[PDB]
């Protein structure tokens, strides 16, 4: 099976480097192209640029000549993209991309899964996780309180609880740090007998946390 | 340079109505091959995009029949024959045939429901919270139709301007309905000087504006 997988979520402060790297298998390295394709908040995807696997040659957009590099290396069947000098409007998802066509034949792209690039002058930091309590149907929640970077992930009841549940964007508070709820409608004939909790991670700082939510 | 125009950047559309889809390049996408070099993507937040069409008119295994591109040359279509309330999400053009990969500005698909009023909660401060010396006063207004709605904070008949923070859901892939939250924030020293905390929400499905509120600190 073709597959292509990137390596994780990247936080920098303005002015740093990335790299990513896209680690496949599943299919004969050197016959692709490896394209990589980037995402912006608010903004349609871009093209980034190319290598060719067999020749190591590689082609950029006018955009970012001169700030980014695209490797392989043929042993590992890997290709890598760096981009320097990191700005605020870097900050994206950044894609790997096997290209169509084989030199003889066409067909589908497969993409990696996407790597997320935070540019920022924020330092990491993990949330503070706070309920919000209830008391015929019932909503509760948790409040998941100034954390960087993004992704928090919350589930409910460790993902026994979907029907109803309703997880926010996050915001982005003045003081650079995000903040977002998740709910969640219940019988009001279950509070103080089912329980409910919120199961929030955020992998960034590592931080876990399994915070039951109790009517007041 | 290629460039690829889509139309329309929203399409709202009744479940069960088709839909379509246009996308235009500024050269023939087609014969350096036998194919077409113009593909359909479905976005989806957390992945890869998803294939829905490739070279012009292949439907990728797993995506249902409903779905058919077509075009020749320069001007494409993506088909749903059947919209179905799953199909909501954004949707792409992009072309391969040269290098830059160039992409269309990406469509909305939205389903047009009946209107649903939204169901309005208001939480106070976690007293966790309050010990930690801030204060947040959350409103819910829960699965409504449609998007457009206003919430107005008031802080003792106070109009908030400024102060608050929200955001929405994306449209519910079976009720096709929308949830907001919007955050009011204030600094504990502030939240304890007052009473009287309030939430009033203007939507289509409020023959006048709903407000929920509650007195500081009283069960």
């Amino acid at each position: 099976q073709v597959q292509l997988v990137q390596s994780g979520a990247e936080v920098k402060k303005p002015g740093a480097p990335v790299k990513v790297s896209c680690e496949t298998s599943g299919y004969r390295f050197s016959d692709y192209n490896v394209h990589w394709v980037r995402q912006a908040p608010g903004q349609g995807p871009e093209w980034i640029g190319r290598i060719s696997p067999n020749s190591g040659g590689t082609k950029y957009a006018q955009k970012f000549q001169g700030r980014v590099t695209m490797t392989r290396d043929m042993s590992m069947n890997t290709a890598y993209m760096e981009l320097s000098g990191l700005r605020s409007d870097d900050t994206a998802v950044y894609y790997c991309v096997r290209g169509h066509c084989d030199g003889t034949t066409c067909s589908r792209a497969y993409w990696g899964q996407g790597t997320l690039v935070t540019v920022s002058s924020a330092s990491t930091k993990g949330p503070s996780v706070f309920p919000l309590a209830p008391s015929g149907t019932a909503a509760l929640g948790c409040l998941v309180k100034d954390y960087f970077p993004e992704p928090v992930t919350v589930s409910w009841n460790s993902g026994a609880l979907t029907s109803g549940v309703h997880t926010f964007p996050a915001v982005l508070q003045s003081s650079g740090l995000y903040s977002l709820s998740s709910v969640v409608t219940v019988p009001s004939s279950s509070l103080g007998t089912q329980t409910y909790i919120c199961n929030v991670n955020h992998k960034p700082s590592n931080t876990k946390v399994d915070k039951r939510v109790e009517p007041k | 340079d290629v460039v690829m125009t889509q139309s329309p950047l929203s399409l709202p559309v009744t479940p069960g109505e088709p839909a379509s889809i246009s996308c235009r390049s500024s050269q023939s996408l087609l014969h350096r091959s036998g194919h077409k070099y113009l593909h359909w993507y479905l976005q989806r937040p957390g992945q890869s995009p998803q294939v829905l069409i490739y070279l012009g008119s292949n439907r990728a295994s797993g995506v249902p029949d409903r779905f058919s591109g077509s075009g020749s040359g320069t001007d494409f279509t993506l088909k749903i024959s059947r919209v179905e309330a799953e199909d909501v999400g954004l949707y792409y053009c992009m072309q391969t045939l040269q290098t830059p990969w160039t992409f269309g500005q990406g469509t909305k698909v939205e389903i047009k429901r009946t209107v649903a009023a939204p169901s309005v909660f208001i939480f106070p401060p976690s007293d966790e919270q309050l010990k930690s010396g801030t204060a947040s006063v959350v409103c819910l207004l829960n699965n409504f139709y449609p998007r457009e709605a206003k919430v107005q904070w008031k802080v003792d008949n106070a109009l908030q301007s400024g102060n608050s923070q929200e955001s929405v859901t994306e449209q519910d892939s079976k009720d096709s309905t929308y949830s907001l939250s919007s955050t009011l924030t204030l600094s504990k020293a502030d939240y304890e000087k007052h009473k009287v905390y309030a939430c009033e929400v203007t939507h289509q499905g409020l023959s006048s504006p709903v407000t929920k509120s509650f007195n500081r600190g009283e069960c």
